[PDB]
């Protein structure tokens, strides 16, 4: 019944050692070379949603102790209660005795600590250091404003920067070597530039894109296929959209943008970011068109995160964008 | 299948309340030998492990062995609706599903079953008490208390050190101090009141009190406890019972000096 | 398996003289040490510059072998309730303890901005009553969140942030200490990254030692990823605001930072921007507030903050 | 026992009356009211003094922080031969303990006073006990609710020391007992004891700096034998030469009150192109948070109170004052937003810009009148005290109204009070009849026809007509009302 | 019954049983029914305008995966009028997702496919504040093998 | 460094549970001739004293003068860890900053020792030189907890009345009583002595704390004087223990 093919893709292929994480380079380097010349000091990883932190210390947690990591390890993640009168019993106690198995340094990793009031962090700033020689904390955040600046002092810092392209392209190969699949180059890149660094994305649109091939092992998985499943727009459609705004009168581009977000079902949520990434690399040769392109269109989206209305916002966004494509001329 | 028969009904709410505000999820694994079962604190710190041979149950028929997790306050919620008058049966299915506790009266037809959904927890089995301890001793469970919660109202800390035929309780705080100092002795027409100590290496090691004062509630099965001291090793709380025995592995506090 | 201890707490001073904070107040404590009559103080400052190690030298120096007794320190991970303060303070106040003349017995009450008022309220007297016995030392970070009585009582003593080169001299010393191959450019980054933080510029220290071995500014700008508000100053200052979109785009969106820090720092930044005037940077605050209660309502994309740099623009430059 | 472990502070503390540098005038009236108190006491303390201190039988000692006022409060007790019962806030002080403790030693006598000294005549009021009660600010643990009844029913002298009088916990003392105010000395009076200080210590001091010295610490003079003692152990020559240092090293963070913080934030003299750099925005954002609870109400009471100086060229007054409002408006929107679900704390500097510092800057000048306390927290309470009259009024009538609680207000009572009010004015006595087959059809009563009234605004205000009609058909009508069952 | 289904209204007369009768959003129902021959079935988000049939196809999607008698005993649903906060979130939701998933019957398990894994549908989160979506996190993450989580929204800006 | 040693604990536990109510700290004097040790109320109202001679300590070594200064909640904590059947000792050091409360077990090799941590109070040492007292009484000490359990259930204010060799206990209940002297049961024979017609006011929780050492003696010895503090006295196999309470104000 249970086994390891029932997971999704996401926890599937998690990394079980630091070998299997790509991307975080000169993080892992510098990690291993703690764990192996025997110092490892107050961690603190940063990074945006889906980089690698906790799978980073995961493995790191298995790779000191044994391949039982979570038995002489505590792990403080947001499912458990982390008041002030929590790390005053439970934390404490954890780091002021010896471990029960072997005889070791203790290992304690507060799992998203951006969500613990400030009396626990002040409370937690002076036990993190009174007990150095035997135990070691590991603070992982995705906010780091939400840290005092005394407990953000006392630990290093290390930022788990976005996975390049080359990152997440080993793993799109890696994944495909163990699954039965083909994927198109030009559906790579569209993968790659839809992923924005969310490694999970990436692995949640393409079981998506499998399960809507009806055959998994012999036809290749085109861009049309993954644009489908996530149904983000094609950028020929959106460049077409956005010359018949810029261009056409107000009729025929109210037409023609009614009939293409009706012909797949998109969002004018999608539209207006789309517009964005394309708009930004013109030369505009003035200073006030871009203020009000940026400005009205904020409004727009902004207004748009409440559902007010779906007409009404298109055609407001035609006319942000031609009444910003006018102090040009 | 499992079906495990107790020859009366309080035998298991009291072997549970040794440990009921200790831990909170533990995993019972039933074979052919009996009931064991190892559950580590909130905290990390100490482990409680129960041993219950195919001795004091009246009935045992086991398979295959199993598993079957389950948290300490829904048990405790189960063993305190049932009267302490009846038979209880612990019935599991082939496959491990939620647990089936029957309570039956000798008297009258009073069927009372209760289900417990199980909890998922990793099967973590652990193998400890092959280690050679340094130290070893047994003392009336009465004294033991009596001495552990005297000096725990002194500080949160207590000392134990075992050096030649001498054994030392000794509290440190902040209002005062303490030092309790007993000597190994044996009397013939008291039997149950003796004292042993077996050393190798003088031995000297801290605790905590809240600790202790969660041990020691354990002092209602037994009368003899015992105590395995060594360096570097879990200090081991052993209460022998008529059929098995539960054993706390603590943990020493380290000195900073 | 033994691990060795960091590099913050192997050469932790243990003499007052090891200090590299401000000479005035450090050669203060060093006269008063070597005297005794040592009266009530706070010591406040910024996080990180050595006011914990300071008080707890000066303890160890005045205590010497009585320190085992003659000091009470309560943390924040202690209790420090009214309770607390009535009972085990007061009890450790009266308690008779023969000590050398010119000696006293001392309470360390480090994070003394985290206790309550009552606390303190109840604290006062305990401390007046008893200066023949007891004389407390305060160590916070905000002088502010400590009631006047209990402040006035004692000696104030502030705390400046260190200078580059007490930080050059320590990083010098502990180099020496350790044997490690470096340049000027490595420690002047070093420096630089370090925005006057002692803990912070060790902890980059061996960081950059361990992983690279050779501390050259190449190694330190790679893993030690240079302090966020310079960047976020840099920005908002930009002549065009084609220029600071990019800023944006590259230093901070491409690498990983979260709307909100970006948004909060940059309203921590134009909090503290001595060169613009007042009223507009009442105005850009009000924007970047606007953006700010944009972001917390889930929306925090990057034409959220691409937006923001176009009304502080468009606000600036007329 | 030891002379120089002393803290420099105990050693040359007043150990007589004529050492109480400051305050002559407060000190005098305090010994004079508790030489007279038993003379005071002969006559049940009906009989009001010269200044009208013989009526009080309790004393209150308030003044900043640091100027002798339990000083001056144990030699006066110790002058007189009394004995002196002092308790603090580390003692536990609550209406139980109170009532168990102190009850008892309020009309007792003392022990140890009879073993003390009782051969010579020396005054006849050396068995008697002076209860000090210090520090009435901290009562965190019946802390002024009882303390203020022990002012009534008490037997012996009943001094009480706080720090700030006019905080609304301790207001019940207002008027049951006595009170005196010590104000921060000047320069004149303990420029004497410092210079015999500096004498007693051979370290030089310049009598130029002592008022920059007393400038620095606005009226704590321990402050200032502290910051001596503290710099004396190295530096022996203080002058002119290195007060700056001192002066800027040594200031004193007192926290701002919400008279004194809208003051400041209020004044002309900040916003300024000189004061902008000495006194920054960081510094103007720090005062909204020693007080985040009462600071945007009073910038919103009193922002459009003041005459202006930073006008920009054509703005008017009332522009400004405009734009003042909005920005409060908008500082309102982000509290709202702050104190909602979601629990928004990351938010509060936002809110300290929009609904203080922005509108304070606009119509930053000189104020005209005086700092007027906030009317919203008054105000709030007064509608939810009619808001549950109208509820109840309500919820009374919905069984033939079948209006909301707010068609019934706006539309209702204006007919109500022509159906229930006017036949007492047009008909007099004889309609009484009438108006009560209206109420019982709506099942009100007596206290509905006292609370509909107080309802109407404008020309229409009936607290004034209630007064007119004769005072015979208001003993009649409640007579009636309670004879006649429902 | 039948009787029952004839006396409502049309909205919930005709709602779709079956994962064919949902003939609107062909992208995501075509995964939803390649998964009942596989087992990874991922946590799921459905996000989009009201009334479109997202509550409508994941019951669906129940029905069609466990049957008319699993169903009431392998899902958990938190939808609004349970007190969905920091507390519950943390002890409930726990609770229901580190647990072990019941024993299918013969019948149930020769009929319909019954994966080893139960369901806690957490509709409208929207309504759920920062702080418990903020503890959803591992708990949906750590007990990902008995446990799958489908969320369903209006506004993907208000999940975090 | 002194050294007493008691034959059993039960005498200084009692001693210490007479007394543990109406102060927290105490002085002990500790010359050669024995241990005297005064304490006052936190109200400075009531004061109480008690002396120990050398006949109650199986064992008695005192080298030089000392004071010891403690608190009564802290002892009355270590104390009750010790049992009834163990010998007791006070141990202390010369400039004694702890003092070492050990129990000894004869039939059991259990010894405890247990360490406290002295007070620095402000030894006000004031004489007890005696005052002639205008009437002198002595009554049966359950008598006079059951009578004053009796009105401290009316009020709170006790008034006594010494005239012409009666005595009155009015509560505003009054108990009126006249002096018996019987040979054939001693204990019940109350004895007055009265020099002048007294009138004293006291309270309530004064009496009621005073009694509660009615179970060392059965017997107190009390004695009133209408300008000087009322003395209850009640004697020990080898001491004695007295109370003095402040008067009340006359209306
Ligand atoms: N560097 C990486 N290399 C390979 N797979 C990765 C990497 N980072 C993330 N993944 C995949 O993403 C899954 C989840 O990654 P996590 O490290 O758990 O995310 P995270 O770092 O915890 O970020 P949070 O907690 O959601 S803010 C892993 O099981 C992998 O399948
Ligand atoms: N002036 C200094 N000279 C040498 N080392 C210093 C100095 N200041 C800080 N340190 C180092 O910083 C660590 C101790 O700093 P702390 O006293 O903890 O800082 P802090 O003043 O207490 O501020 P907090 O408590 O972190 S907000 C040790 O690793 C010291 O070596
Ligand atoms: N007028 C004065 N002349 C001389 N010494 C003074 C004077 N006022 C205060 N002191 C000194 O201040 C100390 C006494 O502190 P107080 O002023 O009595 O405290 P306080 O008035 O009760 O204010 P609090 O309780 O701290 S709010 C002693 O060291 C006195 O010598
Ligand atoms: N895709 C669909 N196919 C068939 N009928 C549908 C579909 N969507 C909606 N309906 C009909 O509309 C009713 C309401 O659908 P629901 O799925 O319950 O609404 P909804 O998606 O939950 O919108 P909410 O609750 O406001 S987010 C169903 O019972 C059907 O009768
Ligand atoms: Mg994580
Ligand atoms: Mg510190
Ligand atoms: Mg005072
Ligand atoms: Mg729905």
């Amino acid at each position: 019944k249970r086994s390891k093919e029932n997971l999704p893709w996401v926890e599937k292929y998690r990394p079980e050692t630091l070998d299997e994480v790509y991307g975080q380079n000169e993080v892992i380097t510098t990690v291993r070379k703690f764990v192996d010349e025997g110092k490892l000091p107050h961690l603190l990883f940063y990074g945006p949603p889906g980089t690698g932190k906790t799978s980073t210390i995961v493995a790191l947690a298995r790779e000191i102790y044994g391949k039982n990591y979570s038995n002489m390890v505590l792990e403080l993640n947001a499912s458990d209660d982390r008041g002030i009168d929590v790390v005053r019993n439970q934390i404490k106690d954890f780091a002021s005795t010896r471990q029960i198995f072997s005889k070791g340094f203790k290992l304690i990793i507060l799992d998203e600590a951006d969500a613990m009031t400030n009396a626990a962090q002040n409370a937690l700033r002076r036990v993190i250091e009174r007990y150095t020689k035997n135990t070691r904390f590991c603070v992982l955040a995705n906010y780091a404003h939400k840290l005092t600046p005394a407990l953000l002092s006392r630990c290093t810092r290390f930022r788990f920067q976005p996975l390049p392209q080359e990152a997440i392209e080993r793993r799109i190969a890696n994944v495909l070597v163990h699954e039965k699949l083909k994927l198109s180059p030009n559906a790579e890149k569209a993968l790659i530039e839809l992923s924005n660094g969310d490694m999970r994305r990436v692995l949640n649109v393409l079981q998506s894109c499998k399960a809507t091939l009806d055959n998994p092992d012999e036809d290749e998985i085109s861009d049309d296929v993954i644009y489908e499943c996530c149904g983000a727009p094609r950028p020929s459609d959106l460049k077409a959209v956005l010359k018949s705004i810029l261009e056409d009168d107000w009729g025929t581009a109210h037409y023609t943008l009614n009939k293409v977000r009706s012909a797949k079902g998109l969002a004018l949520i999608d539209l207006i970011e789309g517009i964005v990434k394309i708009l930004e690399d013109y030369e505009l040769q003035n200073e006030e068109t871009r203020v009000h392109l940026l400005t009205k269109l904020a409004d727009i989206e902004y207004s748009i995160s409440k559902g007010g209305n779906d007409q009404i916002q298109g055609s407001a966004v035609i006319g942000a964008i031609k009444a910003s494509f006018e102090n040009e001329t | 299948m499992l079906e495990a028969k107790f020859e009366e009904a309080s035998l298991f709410k009291r072997i549970i309340d040794g440990f009921k505000d200790c831990v909170q999820l533990v995993n019972f694994q039933c074979k052919e030998d009996g009931i064991i079962a190892q559950a580590v604190d909130d905290s990390r710190v100490l482990l409680v492990s129960l041993e219950i041979g195919v001795e004091a149950f009246q009935e045992y028929r086991c398979d295959h062995p199993v598993t079957l997790g389950m948290d300490l306050t829904s048990l405790s919620k189960i063993l305190r609706c049932g009267n302490n008058t009846d038979t209880l049966t612990l019935i599991a299915d082939n496959t491990p599903d939620s647990i089936i506790l029957l309570f039956e009266d000798t008297k009258k037809d009073r069927i009372a079953e209760y289900s417990l959904k199980l909890m998922d927890i990793d099967a973590d089995f652990l193998k400890i008490e092959e280690l050679q301890y340094d130290s070893t001793l047994s003392l009336p469970s009465s004294e033991f208390s009596k001495i552990v919660r005297d000096l725990s109202q002194l500080s949160d800390s207590i000392n134990i050190m075992i050096t030649k035929e001498t054994i030392k309780f000794v509290a440190d705080g902040d209002i005062g101090s303490g030092s309790v100092i007993i000597k190994p002795f044996v009397d013939m027409e008291h039997p149950e009141t003796s004292i042993k100590l077996e050393m190798d290496q003088p031995v000297d090691l801290t605790f905590g009190a809240k600790y202790l004062l969660d041990i020691i509630k354990g002092s209602s099965l037994s009368d003899r406890v015992g105590i395995r001291l060594s360096s570097e090793a879990p200090a081991l709380f052993q209460f022998d019972l008529k059929s098995g025995f539960l054993q706390f592995f603590l943990a020493p506090k380290f000195n900073d000096e | 398996l033994s691990l060795q201890l960091p590099w913050v707490e192997k050469y932790r001073p243990q003499v007052l003289s090891d200090i590299v904070g401000n000479k005035e107040t450090i050669d203060r404590l060093q006269q008063i040490a070597k005297d005794g009559n040592m009266p009530h103080m706070i010591i406040s400052g910024m996080p990180g510059i050595g006011k914990t190690t300071s008080v707890h030298c000066l303890a160890h120096e005045l205590l010497g072998r009585s320190y085992a007794d003659g000091v009470l320190e309560l943390n924040a991970s202690d209790d420090r309730g009214i309770d607390v303060v009535r009972n085990q303070i007061k009890h450790f106040a009266q308690k008779k303890l023969h000590l050398p003349p010119g000696k006293h017995k001392i309470v360390i009450l480090d994070e003394a901005d985290s206790m309550t008022a009552g606390a303190q309220q109840a604290l006062r007297r305990t401390m007046e009553l008893y200066s023949n016995s007891t004389r407390f030392a305060f160590a916070c970070n905000q002088s502010n969140k400590i009631i006047e009585p209990l402040q006035s009582r004692c000696a104030i003593l502030r705390y400046s942030k260190l200078s580059d080169e007490d930080v050059l001299k320590r990083l010098l010393q502990i180099i020496k200490l350790e044997d490690v191959k470096y340049t000027n450019d490595g420690l002047e980054a070093i420096i630089f990254t370090a925005e006057g933080d002692m803990r912070q510029a060790i902890n980059n220290l061996q960081s950059t030692v361990a992983g690279h071995g050779l501390v050259n500014a190449d190694n330190v700008f790679k893993i030690v990823d240079s302090p966020h508000p310079l960047i976020v100053k840099k920005m908002l200052l930009a002549s065009n605001l084609e220029d600071s979109i990019q800023i944006l785009r590259t230093d901070l969106w491409k690498k990983g930072y979260s709307s909100i820090d970006i948004v909060t720092t940059s309203f921590r930044v134009t909090k503290n921007l001595a060169q613009v005037k007042e009223s507009v940077r009442l105005e850009m605050i009000k924007e970047i507030g606007l953006t700010h209660m944009r972001i917390l309502e889930g929306v925090g994309t990057y034409l959220q903050l691409a937006s923001m740099l176009a009304k502080i623009h468009k606000l600036n430059n007329k | 026992v030891r002379e120089e472990d002393k803290l420099w502070t105990v050693k040359y503390a007043p150990t007589n009356l004529q050492q109480v540098c400051g305050n002559k005038g407060s000190v005098m009236k305090l010994k004079n009211w508790l030489a007279n108190w038993e003379n005071s006491k002969k006559n049940s303390f009906k009989h009001a003094g010269k200044d009208g201190s013989g009526v009080f039988r309790a004393a209150m000692l308030y003044g900043p922080p640091g100027i002798g006022k339990t000083t001056a409060a144990h030699l006066v007790a110790q002058e007189l031969g009394y004995d002196i019962l002092e308790q603090n806030a580390s003692d536990v002080r609550s209406k139980t303990l109170l009532n168990a403790g102190v009850k008892n030693a309020l009309d007792n006598m003392s022990v140890v006073g009879y073993f003390k000294h009782n051969e010579e005549a020396q005054n006849l009021n050396g068995k008697h006990f002076v209860i000090i009660m210090d520090e009435v600010d901290g009562m965190s643990g019946g802390g002024v609710g009882q303390l203020a009844q022990f002012c009534r029913k008490t037997s012996t002298p009943l001094i009480l020391i706080c720090n700030e009088r006019n905080l609304p916990k301790m207001r019940p003392f207002d008027r049951v007992c006595l009170d005196i105010q010590f104000r921060r000395p000047d320069a004149n009076s303990i420029k004497s004891r410092l210079m015999t200080i500096a004498i007693r210590e051979k370290f030089k001091l310049d009598p130029n700096v002592i008022d920059r010295l007393i400038q620095t610490t606005r009226g704590d003079i321990r402050q200032v034998i502290n910051l001596l003692s503290t710099i004396s152990t190295t530096t022996k020559t203080i002058n002119h030469e290195n007060i700056n240092e001192i002066s800027k090293a040594w200031e004193k963070n007192i926290a701002l009150k919400p008279f004194d913080i809208a003051h400041k934030m209020l004044d002309g003299q900040i916003y300024s192109d000189i004061g902008s750099r000495n006194f920054t925005l960081n510094d103007k954002i720090a005062l909204y948070f020693d007080d985040f609870d009462f600071t945007p109400l009073m910038i919103q009471e009193n922002y459009l109170s003041t005459r202006p100086s930073v006008l920009k060229p054509g703005q008017s007054h009332l522009e400004a004052v405009a734009e003042a409002a909005n920005c409060i408006s908008l500082g309102d929107i982000v509290e709202k937003k702050i104190r909602s679900s979601e629990q928004l704390w990351s938010l509060l500097p936002l809110h300290a810009v929009l609904s203080s510092v922005y509108p304070a800057s606009k119509v930053a000048g000189h104020m005209a009148g005086r700092i007027n306390f906030t009317a919203w927290l008054g105000q709030n309470s007064k509608s939810a005290k009619y808001y549950r009259l109208l509820q109840e009024i309500h919820y009374h009538t919905r069984l033939g109204t079948s209006t909301d609680k707010i068609g019934l207000r706006l539309d209702y009572l204006p007919t109500f009070r022509k159906r229930l009010l006017d036949p007492f004015l047009k008909q007099g006595a004889d309609a009484i009849s009438s108006v009560i087959e209206v109420m019982d059809d709506y099942y009100l009563t007596k206290e509905d026809w006292d609370s509909i009234m107080e309802f109407f605004v404008g020309p229409d205000v009936t607290t004034a007509i209630i007064k007119k009609i004769p005072a015979t058909v208001k003993s009649g009508f409640t007579r009636k009302y309670n004879s006649m069952t429902h | 019954a039948e009787q029952s289904l004839a006396q409502q209204p049309w909205v919930e007369k005709y709602r779709p049983k079956n994962l064919d009768e949902v003939t609107a959003q062909d992208h995501a129902v075509t995964v939803l029914k390649k998964t009942l021959k596989s087992a990874n079935l991922p946590h799921m988000l459905f996000y989009g305008p009201p009334g479109t049939g997202k509550t409508s196809t994941i019951l669906a999607l129940t029905k069609e995966l466990y049957g008319p008698d699993l169903m009431k005993s392998r899902i958990l649903e938190l939808n609004a009028s349970d007190e969905r906060g920091i507390s519950i979130v943390r002890e409930k939701v726990k609770n229901f997702a580190r647990l072990t998933v019941s024993k299918p019957s013969k019948h149930d398990l020769e009929n319909y496919p019954c994966p080893p894994y139960k369901i806690i549908i957490l509709d409208e989160a929207d309504s759920m504040t920062a702080d418990a979506q903020s503890a959803l996190r591992r708990t949906m993450e750590t007990y990902s093998g008995v446990t799958r989580f489908c969320l369903i929204c209006n506004y993907v800006t208000r999940i975090i």
